[PDB]
């Protein structure tokens, strides 16, 4: 008597939800993305596979914004990630409408958490095929979160998911020990470029494109902002400088 | 408006004026107050201009649908009841329409039905409807015989609207005439009161109240 | 989704039978036998209680014979819980009819309605049918004494004598053998008890195992009277017939 | 294996695949080939039409959505009608409420979001059609590819349908050439017809077989069929 | 979100059996023994308090519940299913009766309402039957004292005396020998304690045994004086101390 | 089990494809478009001689300028025709004109995929696709005489000539050779009769086969039995000549 | 709530739930209708299994839909009531809005439309019923006879039978009903109806029931003795050979 | 208002109803049948608001006819008049109430007795030897109090109505264009062809 993996909300005999574990496989299959928490903000970076010369550069934007202060990035099924953000965007607007103040990051994290958890309670819905790294700056500092298909989320110093999660975490844990008194917003951006290049060894057959964003109290006034032109080129050159 | 329809030896005569008013302002002198539902069905209009036009055009569609559905032309009693029942759904909402539905079917022969926005639906041989109905009734009743010729019947209808066009301030323009037979309706023209009145005065000797 | 767990209660078999209606009829073939006999001067209803104990209170007990109207009564075969659901709607229906026409409901109209409710659970809704068969005993000024039967399919028929529940096949032949059109009620009482006594799966037929009722016109009143026999009254009539 | 995990879209396979979505993708691969390509001034669609008999008409592949935007279809046409109708309304809403021509990129995000809801809910199937959306909004010429999984990619050129891998390789080799065709629509259509014929394994492209659409700087979305496309044969 | 279970989960099998009802009754057999006895001037309902842990407080968990001032209930089977049934039974006594007639429902009618709720659990879409048998003891002016049993199917039977759960077979035999139509209430409590002893493996006292009666009106349990027609509840849960007294001379 | 609207590994909808097999079990229906009009013919196919043949209605009027022929589960067509008629009459109410044949067909096909089990997007309350194919023939001022074949897939093709039902594959091969751009109406009428006669199991007469046409002048007419009998009598003479 | 698709297509192109609804009809008691020059006659068999029925109160197979139209059926008895009621409501509704009783064809088309609707709606099964609808149109003296089936298909018949052993009785009518010259009298038309049921039902005055509908709302069901007389005459024809 | 009169004699109920239909200043019709037949032995007359009047009558008629077909039986006049009352009693507490006053004239075939019921738009039923709706009653009630006997023949009952109609024609302000008279007895419903000059 089996078939415990055919329906979503069902508990297997050992106590698991196999349909969520199958969603995790869809995430591991996806492009690698990371988050670094610094001394006054958060930095997000993501890999973008260039299948053909035909894809217009800088145009297929993956990192998304909720409100004006939160940034979101995800690995796995992109449409699912987009759907999750549409929910977050509605959720934050609703919060701002009633309490005037923009949503705190811990508050926003649970809003995603309860919503993703909800999609593991019924057989008529499919679990989310994404892990989401997200954060920002609120009333009491920077926050970084990672949300799994089960609905599990925690606060992170550094987060990684997708194809090259192994290389990323190994490099993130070295930063926590080498920089015990925090890392600066500028530094974290440059360092985020390196991690993405090092995690690209896992997908080294194809060419890729770098996309970075940051939210910082001193460098961006606590608002989410993309990295462009001279700052992005600086990060690209730094990653190239530490590869040889 | 004035509208009339009567039944006689040779079928049905239908006659209407053509004036539209907004209070004392004459909005139009050239209104078609007769809807041709099909070759064997006519509708007359009095009251709210939009109310009549919209719902009688809608009636035309309901009748065409009956043809496709039942493979037979709609009876006069049935056509009138489509409108009667629709009108009753809106009772108290302020629709304003006094209507007559005239036609020929083998089952019924020549038939006239009066339908108004109150929900009243009546079968009869003679009806006058609108602000000038009484002015028509006076001339029509005082000259009506069943055994009138098609010619005389056409005239009496035309003369009845004229009588109303004259006295009623909210009636006039021109007279539109119809004759309904076994073969269906026959249009008998548009007669401008501007010229008709003076022609009738001279030829008939009537209208002595008028200097001319 | 839920498609996996749907029994499909309202579908035809390749043979053209309704699976659930069939299995419901099988369920009823295990229920205690009930008999109705229509005479020229009244109707008898006899029923056999199932699995009785000496500690079971009979005085407060009423499981097979129910009063629907001041002039209509029923014998039940099958699930008592299912039957009470229907019996209540029937009681409401008779009262609606009375409030509308100021006349007691004709027996057939009440039967057709219950039979219509049962037919519903057969054709739509995806719910299980009611596991109940009824005998209806009634009177009205149109047909006089009437006897009807209805089963889970929503089919109803009219009878001079009928049985429902267990051993109907055996019970019907015994009735067909001993029933005559010009029967007095006191004769119909005997036939009902004799038939039950023969088809019983118990050792002997006793008062504590029987429910008994009559519908008879007033021996002096001139109008219709129901009588649901009390334990002591049945014990009396069981000595009369020759069963003790 | 596949037996169990393809029953509906709501179900994940042990490897993380959604088979119902993948089977919908297969309907596109059976569909007749169509090609999109853009420069800085103009964007172009070139579509190959399919008939049933030589007694039948060729089914239309290109749909206009607004004066500045449009799309081509590969796969189930009824689904393309449902999606093009929606995008028309979204374009309509943007003009009436905001007096604003909907940006092509946002059109893609909306189609992505509409396709997604079918891939996660019980009952509903996925859509069975691919789309190539061309536009000219406030930031120049655009070309988008829609897959019924939800994925929408902005490209210079691309192809979908049967044998479309031939046309796609041609564009990938000619990228530097056609992107510079600015202010000469004819020489961009010429590049599209040369692209689509790289996917012709079966028949020759004829006057009632070929369909072309163009949008640009001073060109509202217009469709060419019949004797209009004769010069590109 | 979207409940797709609009169909029955309890259906008929080829043999005529209603699987889920039968299985529910199987769950009731595993449950701890509870019993009821009807005397001439009262009714007694009794059960064993099977504690889940010696660190748990058994006082916080009542297996015997008051439904109305004159009606009480006990069970065998699944505890949580009983708890939610008690809540609904208390509510229905108000909504379907007291709010209409200004008085409490007679025992038979409240039992009827309880049964209806359980019959619905047999037929409604997307539910399983309740896994409990109830024993409901009560008084009303025109019927006097009565005792009922309500099965998972929704069926109910009136009893002079009965037992449900684990040792019900042996306990029904023991009651048959001891019951008569001339029992006074103090006699009935005596039998109740004796019958329950055959079931209980461990400690037998007022801390491990739950016992309540339907007897005389208790004016000191009412909470107020003034209205002569209001005389006080007939339902009384015996204390741990009161049980021990009858056990010292047992 | 398996979902109703569910793709096969090949990329097709199970229910739609199975519905296409029900239509292949239907009675033959033939349409031929000419510059003088469109002709629609059907095989009646009565199951018993006691059946009153003229009560078999497989040719229906949609509007004065649009006609329809059905093949397959013909009970499924009633609500399609009802929709079609209402669409046509409704269009005339809003726009004081005749509906285009192309637009009418599109409106009928919009219904075809509205099946499922309480789905996403809009509202689709229908347990299964239609088990019937339609031949829609008519005329409008814009595109002239037209013949459409509407399928339960929701897609519709325009045809110069089309056969649907049991004899459709053999009939379409025949219609391929025969049809040319400059056929007369009478040639087309005789052509419909010629193909039906071939694919039928019974001998063709004015009782088991029905003719109809749509012209600009007289609109959509269904031929009476006495008229069709004379065209059958005329076809017999022409075949015998060569 | 419940909208599960019960009637669906199978690989070979059949709706099995509709196919099985026909099997239910094949199990039902035989029903036959024949039309004459100036009448229509409906014949139906009663089951012999239980010979203790009360015919006064037992529902009969021939139901009046209006004063001029009758409906008989073969199949699930409980299902037929649903179809009959809807038809009877539509009859009164048609008199209300059109000011004219229904034509037999119209009432048939409505009943047939309901049946079809139950073959492509979620949560419902098809009607296990085929009907014979017979009568006279308002002010019309031409006899009308129609049949419907679970699929929703309908058509008119000179003579038709439905239900168990209907293959046998149809075979009889095909070689006994002349379309050229229909039964001239009412008596001549009733005889043929009884003759056909005697092919499938063993000697039973109880078993065969007949109803005769004439023009202008003249419907009368026959007594057992009257039908018995027809049987008595027919059985004396055979022995002459 | 319109004239609506009823009188129960020995073995029949007689209903007399106003023939005029007046709207505004014009008498649109002088031959209006303000009655519906509900069953072979039950007849209903009606008066009130313009549309409501015919719509209610025809609606009640469809329901009683539906009952007859289903049951193959005719409801007693008592049962029909209870059904009518409850529909009005329902409608008076709805969004737009039927403003219709009715008379039920029936012969009970079971009891062998004629019956007359007066029911107003509120749903106020009462059984009477004689009844009237509108202003008509203010003249006819006292007249019948004097002249009526409970054992009168149908011929005597018609004479008695003529006396009511003569009084209404003399004293009432409106020209109601005479009456249509119907008899309800054991043989069903029939119309008295000549009353206008009987
Ligand atoms: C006679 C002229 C007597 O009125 C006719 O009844 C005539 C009917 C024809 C079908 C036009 N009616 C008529 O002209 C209308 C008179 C209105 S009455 C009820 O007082 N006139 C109109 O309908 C005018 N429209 C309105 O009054 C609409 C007002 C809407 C305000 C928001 C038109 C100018 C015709």
């Amino acid at each position: 008597g089996t078939g415990y993996d055919l329906s979503n909300s069902v508990f297997s005999p050992d106590g698991r939800n196999f349909q969520v574990e199958y969603a995790v496989k869809a995430v591991e299959n996806g492009t690698t993305s990371i988050g670094i928490k610094c001394n006054d903000g958060v930095v997000f970076a993501v890999e973008k596979l260039i299948t053909s010369k035909l894809l217009v550069p800088q145009k297929n934007v993956k990192i998304q914004v909720v409100d004006r202060h939160i940034g979101c990035v995800y690995s796995g099924l992109i449409p699912d990630g987009r759907h999750l953000v549409n929910r977050g965007r509605e959720e934050a607007a609703s919060f701002k409408k009633l309490y005037k103040t923009p949503i705190p990051i811990p508050a926003f994290a649970d809003r995603l958490g309860q919503y993703v958890q909800a999609h593991t309670l019924y057989n008529s819905v499919r679990p989310f095929g994404v892990s989401t790294i997200f954060g920002g700056v609120d009333k009491n500092g920077a926050h970084l979160y990672m949300l799994e298909p089960s609905g599990s989320y925690w606060g992170y110093k550094g987060a990684a998911t997708g194809k090259g999660r192994q290389s990323a975490k190994a490099e993130l844990e070295k930063l926590v020990d080498h920089h015990p008194e925090g890392l600066s917003a500028r530094e974290a951006v440059k360092q985020a470029a390196k991690i993405i290049y090092l995690a690209h060894e896992d997908n080294k057959e194809k060419d890729f494109e770098l996309e970075i964003s940051w939210c910082s109290l001193s460098e961006t006034n606590g608002l989410h902002k993309f990295v462009k032109g001279d700052l992005l080129q600086e990060a690209i050159d730094f990653a190239q400088k530490e590869i040889n | 408006t004035t509208t009339l329809a009567f039944r006689f030896q040779g079928g049905i005569i239908v006659a209407v004026d053509s004036r539209a008013t907004a209070g004392n302002w004459v909005a139009s002198q050239t209104v078609k107050k007769v809807i041709e539902i099909n070759p064997f069905l006519l509708g007359t209009m009095a009251g709210g201009a939009a109310d009549c036009q919209f719902w009688e055009t809608w009636l035309g569609s309901q009748c065409r649908l009956h043809e496709l559905r039942e493979k037979e032309r709609i009876s006069v009693a049935a056509a009138s009841k489509i409108l009667s029942n629709l009108v009753y759904q809106y009772k108290g909402a302020g629709l304003s329409m006094g209507t007559m539905i005239c036609g020929y079917t083998r089952k019924e022969g020549p038939t006239i039905y009066y339908v108004d926005s109150d929900g009243t639906r009546l079968k009869g041989d003679i009806f006058c409807v609108g602000s000038g109905q009484t002015f028509a009734y006076g001339v029509l009743d005082s000259n009506y015989k069943w055994d009138l010729s098609v010619e005389d019947a056409l005239y009496l209808g035309k003369r009845s609207i004229l009588a109303a066009a004259h006295r009623d301030a909210y009636s006039g323009g021109s007279v539109n005439l119809y004759h309904v037979t076994e073969d269906g309706w026959i249009y008998h023209g548009n007669h401008d009161v501007g010229e008709l009145f003076w022609k009738v005065k001279e030829e008939e000797g009537s209208f002595n109240n008028v200097i001319g | 989704g839920s498609r996996r767990y749907d029994s499909r209660t309202t579908i035809f078999s390749p043979e053209g039978r309704l699976y659930q209606v069939e299995y419901a009829l099988e369920s009823i073939s295990h229920a205690g036998t009930a008999i109705g006999i229509m005479a020229s001067d009244g109707i008898v209803l006899a029923a056999e209680r199932k699995v009785t104990s000496t500690l079971l209170e009979q005085d407060t007990s009423t499981e097979k014979l129910y009063k629907l109207n001041d002039k209509i009564a029923v014998a039940v075969a099958g699930l008592t819980a299912d039957a009470e659901i229907l019996i209540n709607t029937a009681r409401i229906h008779a009262q609606n009819y009375l409030k509308t026409y100021n006349e007691d409901i004709p027996v057939e109209i009440l039967v057709r309605r219950l039979s219509d409710i049962k037919q519903g659970y057969t054709q739509h809704g995806g719910l299980r049918p009611f596991g109940v068969s009824f005998i209806y005993a009634g009177y009205d000024d149109r047909y006089g004494y009437q006897l009807y039967t209805s089963n889970p399919s929503g089919n109803y028929t009219g009878w001079k004598a009928i049985s429902v529940g267990a051993n109907t096949s055996a019970a019907q032949t015994l009735l067909q053998m001993d029933y005559k059109d010009d029967m007095k009620v006191d004769d119909a009482i005997e036939l009902a008890l004799k038939t039950l006594s023969k088809t019983t799966d118990s050792s002997a037929l006793t008062y504590d195992r029987l429910e008994f009722a009559t519908i008879r016109k007033g021996a002096n009143d001139g109008e219709v009277y129901q009588k649901i026999f009390k334990p002591q009254e049945i014990k009396d009539i069981l000595v009369k017939t020759g069963i003790t | 294996f596949r037996n169990n995990y393809d029953g509906d879209t709501v179900t994940f396979s042990p490897t993380g695949r959604l088979f119902q979505v993948e089977y919908a993708l297969e309907a596109i691969k059976q569909g007749s080939v169509t090609v999109g390509l853009r420069s800085n001034t103009h964007a172009v669609l070139v579509a190959l039409k399919r008939n049933a008999d030589e007694l039948s008409s060729y089914q239309k592949k290109i749909i206009k959505c607004d004066e500045h935007m449009g799309l081509s279809l590969a796969g189930l046409a009824p689904d393309a009608r449902v999606l093009s109708n929606y995008l028309r309304q979204q374009c309509n809403y943007s003009s009436l409420v905001f007096n604003r021509k909907l940006a092509v990129e946002r059109a893609g995000h909306l189609l992505c979001d509409k396709a997604q809801k079918n891939t996660q809910s019980y009952g509903g199937r996925p859509y069975g059609v691919g789309l190539l959306i061309i536009g000219y909004d406030k930031s120049g010429a655009h070309l988008l590819e829609f897959q019924p999984s939800g994925n929408v990619t902005e490209l210079y050129g691309t192809a979908i349908g049967a044998r479309s891998q031939g046309a796609k390789t041609y564009l990938e080799r000619t990228l530097d050439t056609f992107i510079k065709i600015d202010g000469n629509p004819d020489e961009l259509i010429k590049a599209g017809v040369e692209a689509i014929s790289q996917s012709l394994r079966d028949e020759s492209l004829t006057v009632d077989n070929l369909s072309i659409a163009i949008v640009g700087k001073d060109t509202p979305f217009t469709i060419y069929d019949g004797e209009a496309v004769a010069k590109y044969i | 979100m979207t409940d797709r279970y609009s169909f029955s989960l309890t259906t008929f099998s080829p043999s005529g059996k209603l699987g889920q009802i039968d299985y529910a009754l199987t769950a009731v057999k595993q449950g701890v023994t509870s019993l009821g006895i009807k005397a001439t001037n009262g009714v007694v309902i009794a059960t064993e308090k099977k504690s889940s842990s010696p660190l748990a407080m058994s006082e916080t968990l009542s297996k015997v519940s008051l439904l109305t001032p004159d009606i009480g209930a006990v069970y065998s089977g699944m505890g949580p299913d009983y708890r939610v049934l008690v809540d609904k039974s208390r509510k229905v006594a108000h909504t379907s009766y007291k709010r209409i007639y200004g008085e409490y429902p007679p025992t038979k009618l409240l039992v009827s309402e309880v049964a209806k709720i359980m019959q619905e659990a047999t037929q409604s879409g997307g539910v399983r039957p309740f896994g409990v048998s109830l024993l409901i003891a009560g008084h009303d002016e025109f019927n006097g004292f009565s005792l009922y049993q309500v099965d998972p199917s929704g069926s109910y039977f009136p009893w002079k005396a009965t037992a449900i759960g684990k040792g019900s077979v042996a306990a029904k035999t023991f009651l048959e020998k001891r019951w008569n139509d001339e029992l006074e209430l103090e006699d009935a409590i005596h039998i109740a304690l004796l019958t329950l002893k055959e079931s209980v493996e461990g400690e037998f006292n007022g801390d491990t045994i739950e016992l309540a009666i339907i007897g005389d009106e208790n004016p000191d349990l009412l909470g107020y004086t003034g209205i002569p027609t209001d005389k006080g509840p007939r339902f009384r849960k015996l204390t741990s101390q009161e049980i021990n007294d009858r056990l010292e001379a047992l | 089990d398996r979902g109703v609207s569910t793709f096969s590994p090949e990329g097709r909808l199970f229910q739609v494809e199975y519905s296409l097999e029900a239509i292949k079990l239907g009675s033959t229906a033939i349409g031929i478009a000419t510059k003088e009009g469109v002709v629609l013919g059907v095989e009646k196919r009565a199951t018993s001689p006691l059946l009153e043949s003229d009560s078999i209605e497989k040719i229906v009027e949609i509007d004065r300028h649009i006609g329809c022929a059905m093949s397959g589960l013909t009970a499924d067509a009633r609500s399609m025709i009802e929709h079609a008629r209402t669409a046509a009459v409704t269009h005339n109410l809003y726009y004081d004109e005749d509906i285009n044949v192309e637009s009418l067909t599109q409106s009928v096909c919009d219904l075809a995929l509205r099946f499922g089990e309480g789905a996403s997007g809009e509202e689709r309350l229908m347990s299964r696709p239609f088990g019937v194919a339609l031949l829609i023939a008519g005329h409008d001022a814009d595109d002239g005489y037209q013949l459409f074949h509407a399928e339960p897939s929701g897609t519709f093709y325009r045809y110069n000539a089309k056969a649907i039902g049991s004899g459709s594959e053999g009939a379409q091969a025949e219609l391929l050779n025969e049809w040319h751009s400059s056929l007369t109406l009478k040639e087309a009428e005789l052509l419909v009769l010629k193909i039906l006669k071939q694919v039928m199991e019974e001998k063709l007469d004015e009782n088991n086969a029905q003719l109809s046409c749509i012209t600009k002048q007289d609109g959509f007419k269904i031929y009476d039995n006495e008229k069709t009998a004379e065209l059958i009598k005329e076809l017999k003479e022409k075949e015998a000549a060569e | 709530g419940y909208d599960r698709a019960l009637s669906i297509f199978s690989p070979d192109g059949h709706i099995f739930q509709v196919e099985y609804a026909l099997e239910a009809v094949k199990r039902g008691t035989c029903a036959v209708g024949v039309k004459g020059k100036n009448c229509v006659v409906l014949g139906c068999e009663r089951r012999s299994t239980l010979k203790l029925q009360d015919t006064r109160i037992t529902p009969s197979k021939v139901s009046k839909i209006d004063s001029h139209v009758v409906l008989s059926f073969s199949g699930l008895n409980a299902d037929s009531r649903i179809l009959i009621e809807k038809a009877r409501v539509e009859a009164q509704s048609h008199r209300l809005t059109l000011e004219d009783p229904v034509t037999v064809e119209y009432l048939t088309r409505y009943v047939a439309g309901v049946q079809q609707r139950y073959t492509q709606s979620g949560g419902v099964r098809p009607f296990g019923v085929s009907t014979l609808i017979a009568g006279f149109d308002p002010r019309d003296d031409e006899p009308k006879l129609y049949q419907t089936e679970p699929s929703g298909i309908y058509s008119s018949w000179s003579a038709q039978t439905i239900g168990r052993n209907s293959k046998t009785v149809r075979e009889f009518l095909e070689k006994n009903y002349d379309r050229k010259e229909p039964p001239a009298t009412v008596e001549e038309c009733v005889k043929l109806t009884v003759r056909s049921l005697l092919e499938v039902v063993q000697t039973g005055a109880k078993n065969i029931e007949i109803t005769v509908v004439k023009p202008d709302s003249d419907i009368v069901a026959l007594s057992s003795e009257e039908i018995n007389q027809y049987v008595t005459q027919i059985e004396q024809e055979k022995q002459e050979q | 208002m319109d004239i609506i009169l009823g009188i129960r004699v020995q073995d029949s109920v007689i209903l007399a109803s106003s023939k005029a239909v007046t709207r505004g200043i014009s008498v649109l019709k002088d031959s209006d049948d303000k009655t519906r037949q509900l069953s072979p032995h039950t007849l209903m007359s009606f008066a009130g608001e313009a549309g409501d009047t015919v719509q209610f009558a025809e609606y009640i008629q469809a329901n009683i006819q539906l009952y007859s077909i289903r049951e193959d039986y005719e409801l007693s006049p008592q049962a029909v008049s209870s059904f009518v009352r409850q529909e009005l009693a329902k409608s008076i507490r709805s969004r737009r109430p039927y403003q219709v006053n009715v008379l039920i004239g029936g012969y009970d075939k079971k009891k062998n007795k004629p019956e007359l019921y007066q029911i107003d738009y509120l749903g106020t039923k009462v059984e009477l030897p004689y009844g009237a709706h509108g202003y008509s009653g203010f003249y006819t009630f006292s007249l019948l109090d004097h002249h009526y006997r409970p054992d009168m023949t149908t011929e005597e009952g018609l004479d008695l109505l003529k006396l009511c109609v003569q009084e209404l024609e003399k004293r009432m302000p409106m020209d109601f264009k005479g009456v249509i008279v119907k008899i309800v007895d054991k043989d069903g419903i029939r119309q008295v062809d000549d009353f206008q000059a009987q």
